[PDB]
């Protein structure tokens, strides 16, 4: 299913949004990660 | 001819045309004898 049929290109977006079918393996848990240290900060930053 | 009415007949079903996968690894050596020196090959597109 999640196959784009051309993923012969991995574009990494910076500030764009894309789907999560031509979303990528080896941006996943660097997202997952991302957001994990970016969820548990305080102040201004913090998601809370 | 045939292949290339193949080929879109996948993308008309979507299909991708041009992509192998099963001999990806085989597929990794350059044709021969077409990619000698310019003495043996008088063309360049096919040399590149």
């Amino acid at each position: 299913g999640a196959r784009t049929e051309e993923a012969s290109y991995s574009v990494s977006g910076i500030g764009v949004r894309k789907n999560i079918n031509t979303l990528t393996v080896a941006e996943t848990e660097s997202l997952k990660k991302a957001l994990r240290a970016v969820q548990q900060q305080s102040g201004p930053r913090g998601y809370q | 001819r045939i292949w290339a009415i193949w080929q879109a007949l996948q993308h008309y079903r979507g299909l991708p045309y041009n992509s192998a996968n099963c001999a990806i690894a085989s597929l990794r050596k350059p044709l021969q004898p077409f990619a000698q020196t310019s003495t043996i090959n008088p063309d360049h597109i096919t040399r590149d």
